């Protein structure tokens, strides 16, 4: 995980690698926070009677 | 006709999206996705040439 270069010698399994192009590492926008969603719900149990 | 759409498929998030242990447990398979990947760039050579 060093550099990209490091990333090809790795999945290539090899020190050496000759010239061209190479398919790795897909990635992704790492998705950062948590929400929650449910109807405006209140119509409550009449715990008071 | 002389060349097709050429594509490419991952293995990985393909089978199992942003679930970790899905992936551990995957890479308990070995190394059938690079096989994968491997004969779908063949062909995307291919085409091209």
């Amino acid at each position: 995980a060093l550099d990209p270069l490091s990333e090809t010698k790795c999945t290539l399994k090899s020190f050496t690698v000759e010239k061209g192009i190479y398919q790795t590492s897909n990635f992704r926008v790492q998705p950062t926070e948590s929400i929650v969603r449910f109807p405006n719900i209140t119509n409550l149990c009449p715990f008071g009677e | 006709p002389v060349s097709m759409t050429k594509t490419s498929v991952d293995c990985t998030m393909y089978i199992c999206g942003d679930s970790t242990e899905c992936s551990n447990l995957l890479l308990q398979y070995g190394s059938f996705c690079t096989q994968l990947n491997r004969a779908l760039t063949g062909i995307a050579v291919e085409q091209d040439k």
